[PDB]
């Protein structure tokens, strides 16, 4: 009936630690960890991060191209996205990443499909390049309303000495359409990580490292870029609606629902706006060196953090601005209020577990709290040390922190905790859910959405009610 | 805007004013092309000029029908008792392999990577694989280790049996333990290949020189199937109608169907290790799926097997034809039960046939689908027209043809192998047929031709529960046809509803 | 214009310019309302104002769901060995009952009228049985006639035991032969009133002033059932794994499933003679429609039968109920691969949740029907909105209620005893609703309110074979589940499917 | 196994006889015979005995009169609210189960595919429904008030109980000025459909002929005719209605597929009735002779040679100019039927046929069966009277066997016996049939097909009968072991 929640977690720690052999072992232990004690710092959660996955031990983690093509490149709508080698990673990838887009599919918008160099064993020996050149002349033809094209190399390319910039160079010429040759191979990295600091680069080096091209856009003193924000179900859709509202101008949103020209306009902005830090933090570090535009961190999960957000956001402009946030928060109190004396009730007190990829294992907590649900368990798959660090303004002491969580430890800690809910991804979801324990997914938000901003709100909530108030449960349990 | 009493998520969502609004906003800023380019674009793709340069392509693949090979290598290790998939190579693959197995049963798929980076390049990676055997044996307590290859692991040149003898050399798992190993690289042929490589692989590693002793059983191998679930049961129900001794190699059907009760099983059913073993005294092998077994039937012929492959069997006369090659194999005869089954489904054929004579048909998928799906049409008077085999060989469209040929209906039909969804879009826009079988990448299809699509074919990502059902057997049959008129009565009364203008023809019974 | 390469028969036939201006032509001189009246009065039959009226009425009955006691009696009498329903009275009434139900299963239905005519009315029908039953008897060879009677004989009042043993002293039949019968009259309840009236009757005869010796076997009666054909083999599959010594009462799911393979059987399966003479042993009866069997539970009472009734078990929590009760009956447990089918259910409902919470439904039907039904929309998180039974009682109403009660997604609900598909349709139009679950007469509510149909109630005409596949179990369940979520899903991708409009929500993935 | 047709007929007849018990087989003797020698031009001599009381427990296919008048003559009436005055029953099994189609919205301005009852309970039996029609009359003026009239469609019970209709008809047409029809259409009288055919012609004259002219402004042609008795199944009149106006006609009423209650009160106002269904509608025509002096004639659209045949004997009523019109339209369609003839003719040439229909089509698609090459090796009606049998002999071969008001026992021992290559009747035989191996249409609905009537109609009727025979399924029937 009683525990202690600190104590009970590094006893699940220690639990899980015993399964290994010691390499394994010595290597998991520092992977692992309660939250210790220390705007503001709720706790201290000190584990080691991004570094590589140990073998056989049923990671989560996806490789580079995942984070390449899959995250960044592939939402861009009005580009052709090769996913480069055999046919495979482009299958897997074809259509599953919800990145929400308006555009007629095949004519002049290219996400919701796979273009593939379909490598064959020829192409393996004698190389790919003179292949990728038929290619990009092919798609050309085909696909003739497609601004640009990329090359998201998968495993082969490198490991041959494919020379894919060449290519890319050459054939720009040619056509002139823009290409970006990315080396987001599946070899490189530990992680999606690596993939999107690979395609930040190739933005840089392939995009904003060209002519004019936009010298007629008028600007405002109210220009801002969207950065990561990747249009899960529409997020960046109803990120955007207030953003607009408080009286800024989003010249660009990166990368969902984008075009190849909002992105070559970003340089033209004053303010970039990033939700993913973990995804793109590197391009905004580029854009505050070379041309002088800061950045700012926000998160638009839940009426608390929206609202700091937008306060936070226009107090970097002036009083027109700050006038329009206490609008837009002012405007929408009514539905936060209805949302949450809907569905607090149903929720407050219950407790749940999290894991994601880089940003939504902090980001989404405070939305919880928002609706009375307490994070007792929450890991990053790829998180860097400055996500852990930034992960202690969001949870309690004595939350349960784990990198790289192991199929073992997480079915484990899952199994000890029995939250009330977990939120993670399709490969979590189903043995969680045969354990008599709620899940929604916390990727796809399984296919419903969107959930950031104040429209969100309500769906998350929705969401989070249906799946933990649900019938199905008390029906486990066969009556003899 | 957004209501708590009626709460809108992204579908309605976007559609309110203010959205909209936004929407068209944003597009003002976009530099899309204008909305007249659009139409001329997408006619222009529609179009027979178009399709001439679709069809002239050479290099680019776009929206392939098919997997890589150790696709196949998970789904058919999964079908053994408590084995685990162990792909050697990089572990961005091993999240793809498993989340395409579980969107597709909404089920749990167990794989675990080896996790070769970069520096296996340089160094090879024994390591990776003596550590991740190691590991991987003692966390998940698995019977057997099934490895696989992923592309890196191919190019790099890894010596499995090497490495997988150092890894019982240093302990990671015991002397005795199995561990079977195949080559399963991307870069040839597909997921039906890699079926065909593991299991090969799996039956190698327990018949490597040993001598049979006879016995009168039939080895069953059903191949890569999104139906695997029904399928199997099915088959089960059939066989032990008939008392024929067998072994099925390869059966998912409990791993993608575990019960929820409060327990996780990651691991349920499947091919008995000690089944495997014996498997080589079988003095038959049959293959429910030729293209996915090459390999493997001529492992099983070396061990004088005899071996026999049919294409997916759907419908009266496939079924007929496996019926009578289980009752030639065991000697007993088909049982009453199972006539009774077979004039059942003749019947709903002969009740329903006036709305399927005629019907035109587009199909793709695995090749033995394809064969076995384009029969099915022409035993109920359909047209396979346009039958399509992303992963399908030159003597597949052979095998198609003979097919064609055996039947009038057969007449203009044609199969393209080694041809894409995007080379069947230009198949439906310019020669129209009532409907498309395939797999959830189609719908896309219905989309841009508004040919309605039928889903028999892995994988089904947008529906729930299809693959509990089975397709094989006079009982799958009778399914499919099911499946069939009601996509096709159902059309009818969409063509029929609108009241003074249409529904004239908006019959109560039909 | 017609044209030999593609026939246009009556639905794209009539679209063509010709006779579009020909109907355009006819239109001018029929006298018909200008179509701006047709629209307002259209908009008004959709009202608030008109539902008023509508709920008002006291007389009229437009578009019930519901056909009169022979139907039901025919239907139970065809579930007994080689018996052939005798419909005393007129013969339209036959050629009705027999159309209807061969409508429904695509099969013969076979069933005799004693053809009175006229004159019966002043003389009475006696000649008309004596002739009817001589003439039954020596061409189609029945081993039981079973008597019922259209509401003209009622009227006239025949005295039919009188009649029978009459046409037994004239040697129309033998005089150990078996001819139960049953007072059928149209003007009371509906079909399974009949069915209760003629099982009764069978009953009645087989076992008047006889002493049991009592067993401890359960006699199972599944009522009227458009789905007879496969939940009595799941309900016998069931029975079958949990050993249970029992007898079916009127099991048609042979009849109405015979095979096309060159003999056509008149009759096929039933409950065998011996079997309804020995089921007055039986220490139990258990009825799975409780408004099917009323008199007939009566019946079994006195003879000291127990008796239990179930309204139409579907889902989880129902099919638990009734596995208990056999459970408890037969003194076996439930086995366990029962226990796998149903955590597999769960398992699906679990998977797929998400997509039928909050959903909310309009049903319709047989009494029974609808509260199973209802009951198990409950299960998924949906509501139960508009219930609604023309036959049904307020006993019905007052059972509903419960039902509601029972759950938090039962606060709107309402179940309308004694309306019809007109209010239906004013209460689809008022309170829209997701999903209407009825009959192929719901077919015209969704041309009308544009609310979905799914057709899982008699009749089933516009679609084929559904019939054959069971709704019971946790087998059925999973049916229902997918036939629902597929109903879903469609809705879905019909919502989704126009490019750069709404294709945003247009999921690879559901 | 070689045979002679009519005498091996003639055995299946007396095979079946054998069957019955003496009183039973005294009465069906009479019904079966095999066509004679001829005693247009006659090609046999179809005697036997018809319309007479069905035998009791013999699996008769016969309806009733409420068939004969709801289902059949009155319930295609699109404009009006039939009401299945009795019992919930009959109105339901008839509720839309006839293809006789119309251009509607259904509930609003149009009636036909619904059920109007007045749900008889006991308290209606014993104390009479005479009141609860006039209430639902009035519910019918309040809820459907663009219905411009309503028919009382008499089920069982009415007559039996002594209900008096016909008063509740007068009062309520005073009081909503909208015409009621009540019609004695109980299922007691006659033998079959054939009666309820008569009762509602003699309804129609009684109250709606019998009335004030409703239409005295209707402009005329010299060629105005009535279409009396097409009942429009899958859209047969429309494409009947097409080819006699090509010709040069003016359709004032199509009588009752797709007709409206205007139609039909103008029918006097026409030069001329062209009768399909000669026995559904004949009275009516009949009377219209007597009372308005005008003239009848019987045609035929059921294939090429019936339809260049009937176009022809028509426009020879009228002058040179429809004359004309007549070979316009036959030319015009010729390459259509030459198409259909040279597509399906050689599928379908030298294939048997047996047909039981009720009281037109079992004669009146026989010449298109042999347009396509087939032949009737059997044919018969439900409901036919002697002078259906009569005209029988204008289409059938000598030798042909002939079967009236047939039994489910005598059908099933002549196919089983025949073998032919198809079956054309309906839903209560289509099952067996098949089951035994023989392809079936349905000679009633179309097998939800159609139309069958004029040239459009000979492609899909062609279609269908090919795809029926012409199909795997048979090949499939018997298992290879
Ligand atoms: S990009 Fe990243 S794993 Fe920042 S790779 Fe991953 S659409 Fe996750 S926690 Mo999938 S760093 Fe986005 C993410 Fe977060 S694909 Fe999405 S949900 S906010
Ligand atoms: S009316 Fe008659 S039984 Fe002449 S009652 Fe019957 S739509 Fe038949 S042979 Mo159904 S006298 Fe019409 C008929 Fe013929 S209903 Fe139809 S097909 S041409
Ligand atoms: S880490 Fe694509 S699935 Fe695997 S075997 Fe090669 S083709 Fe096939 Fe990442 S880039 Fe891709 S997804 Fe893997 S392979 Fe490498
Ligand atoms: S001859 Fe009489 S008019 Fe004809 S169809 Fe029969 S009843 Fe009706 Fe039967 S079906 Fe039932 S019992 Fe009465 S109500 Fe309607
Ligand atoms: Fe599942």
């Amino acid at each position: 009936d009683k525990t202690n929640d600190s104590a009970f977690h590094a006893r699940l720690i220690a639990e899980v630690l015993e399964a290994y052999p010691d390499k394994a072992r010595k290597r998991r232990q520092k992977h692992l960890n309660v939250a210790g004690q220390a705007g503001v710092m709720l706790s201290e959660c000190d584990v080691k991060s991004n570094v590589k996955s140990v073998p056989g031990v049923m990671t989560i983690r996806g490789c580079a191209y995942a984070g390449s093509k899959g995250v960044v490149w592939g939402p861009v709508k009005d580009m052709v996205h090769i996913s480069h080698g055999p046919v495979g990673c482009g299958q897997y990838s074809w259509s599953q990443r919800r990145n929400y887009y308006i555009g007629n599919t095949g004519v002049d918008s290219f996400v919701t499909m796979q273009f593939t160099s379909d490598f064959q064993e020829k192409d393996i020996v004698f190389g790919g390049d003179k292949k990728l050149e038929k290619i990009i002349d092919e798609i050309d033809e085909l696909f003739p309303l497609a601004k640009g094209i990329s090359v998201q190399s998968e495993c082969p390319i490198g490991l041959i000495g494919d020379d894919i910039e060449a290519v890319s160079r050459k054939k720009k010429k040619e056509i002139g359409k823009t290409i970006v040759p990315v080396r987001c191979e599946g070899f490189r990295g530990v992680s999606q990580s690596l993939g999107h600091h690979i395609a930040n680069d190739a933005i840089r080096d392939w995009v904003f490292d060209g002519e004019d091209k936009h010298a007629a856009f008028e600007t405002t003193p109210y220009d801002v870029n969207v950065i990561g924000d990747y249009n899960i179900g529409g997020d960046a859709w109803s990120s955007r609606i207030l953003l607009e509202e408080m009286g800024l101008r989003v010249v660009g949103n990166w990368s969902g629902d984008a075009t190849l020209a909002e992105i070559e306009r970003a340089p033209k902005a004053k303010l970039n706006l990033i939700h993913c830090y973990r995804s793109m933090n590197y391009i905004c570090r580029h854009m505050e060196e070379k041309y002088n535009i800061p950045w700012t961190e926000y998160n638009f999960f839940g009426p608390s953090q929206i609202a700091a957000s937008l306060r936070k956001i226009a107090a970097l402009f002036d009083e027109k601005i700050q006038e329009g946030a206490e609008r837009v928060i002012a405007k929408y109190q009514p539905l936060v209020d209805a949302v949450i004396e809907k569905f607090r009730p149903r929720l407050a007190g219950k407790k749940v577990m999290l894991y994601v990829g880089g940003l939504r294992p902090r980001h989404v907590v405070n939305a919880y709290n928002d609706l009375g649900m307490e994070i007792v368990g929450t890991g990053y798959e790829f998180g860097h040390n400055d996500d852990y660090q930034r992960t202690g303004h969001y949870v309690r002491e004595g939350t349960l922190i784990y990198d790289d969580v192991t199929g073992y430890e997480l079915e484990k800690f899952i199994e000890g905790i029995r939250p009330d809910l977990v939120g993670s991804g399709i490969k979590e979801k189903y043995p969680v859910q045969k354990m008599g324990i709620p899940f929604r997914q916390m990727h796809s938000w399984d296919y419903s959405g969107p959930y950031h901003g104040y429209d969100g709100f309500a769906i998350f909530a929705r969401d989070m009610d249906l799946a933990i108030n649900n019938p199905v449960w008390s029906m486990f349990k066969a009556p003899w | 805007p957004q209501n708590v009493d009626k709460i809108l998520d992204h579908a309605p969502l976007f559609r309110e004013p203010e959205y909209q609004e936004m929407l068209a906003g944003k597009a003002k800023l976009e530099n899309m092309p204008p909305a007249d380019k659009v139409v001329e674009i997408a006619d222009w793709t529609k179009s027979w000029e178009y399709r001439e340069k679709n069809f002239a392509r050479e290099s680019l693949s776009v929206n392939p029908a098919k997997a890589c090979q150790p696709l196949g290598a998970v789904f058919v290790a999964s079908g053994f008792e408590r084995t685990m998939s162990f792909v050697h190579g990089s572990q961005g693959c091993v999240a793809y392999y498993r989340s395409h197995l579980s969107r597709h049963f909404k089920e749990p798929s167990s794989a675990v990577s080896s996790s070769m980076t970069e520096d296996a390049a340089v160094f090879g990676g024994l390591n990776n694989m003596v550590d991740g055997l190691a590991n991987t044996y003692k966390l998940y307590d698995p019977k057997m280790i099934a490895v696989s290859t992923t592309c890196m692991a191919e190019v790099i040149g890894d010596d499995l049996h090497a490495f997988i003898q150092t890894a019982k050399g240093k302990g990671s798992v015991p002397e005795e333990f199995d561990v079977p190993f195949a080559h399963t690289p991307a870069f040839v042929g597909s997921h039906v290949t890699g079926y065909d490589n593991m299991l090969k692989g799996i039956l190698e590693h327990f018949w490597k020189g040993r001598t049979p002793v006879p016995n009168r059983s039939v080895n069953i191998i059903p191949g890569f199937d999104g139906f695997a679930v029904g399928n199997n049961r099915e088959l089960k129900r059939i066989l032990g109608m008939m008392g024929v001794q067998y072994t099925i190699l390869s059966d998912v059907s409990d791993q993608f169907d575990t019960p929820s009760d409060g327990e996780y099983r990651m691991y349920d059913g499947g091919t008995k290790i000690e089944a495997a073993r014996d498997a080589v005294n079988a003095d038959y092998t049959i293959s429910l799926q030729e293209y996915c077994t090459p390999k493997t039937l001529e492992y099983c012929q070396s061990f004088g097997q005899k071996t026999a492959s049919f294409h997916y069997p759907l419908g009266i006369g496939a079924t007929d034809d496996l019926l009578q090659k289980l009752s030639e194999i065991s000697g007993k005869p088909v049982p009453q039960e199972l006539e009774m089954e077979r004039g059942r489904l003749v019947d709903a054929l002969a009740d329903s046939q006036a709305y399927l004579h005629g019907k035109t048909y587009a199909i793709y998928g695995d090749p033995d689908f394809v064969y076995g799906m384009a029969r099915f049409i022409l035993e109920t008077g359909g047209e396979p027209k346009h039958c399509l085999a992303t992963n399908g060989s030159k003597a597949w469209e052979a095998q198609m043809q003979e097919l064609f040929d055996s039947s009038p209906f057969g007449v203009g039909c044609k199969a393209w192998g080694g041809k894409d969804l995007w080379h069947m879009r230009s198949l439906l826009a310019t020669e129209k047929v009532d409907l498309l079988i395939g797999n959830s990448y189609g719908k896309y299809l219905e989309r841009d031709t508004d040919t309605p699509l039928i889903r028999l074919m892995f994988p089904i990502f947008d529906r729930h529960h299809h693959h509990r059902f089975p397709v094989w057997g006079y009982q799958g049959a009778l399914r499919v046809l099911v499946t069939l008129l009601d996509k096709i009565f159902d059309k009818l009364d969409d063509d029929t509803i609108q009241a003074g203008v249409t529904d004239y023809s908006f019959d109560l019974t039909r």
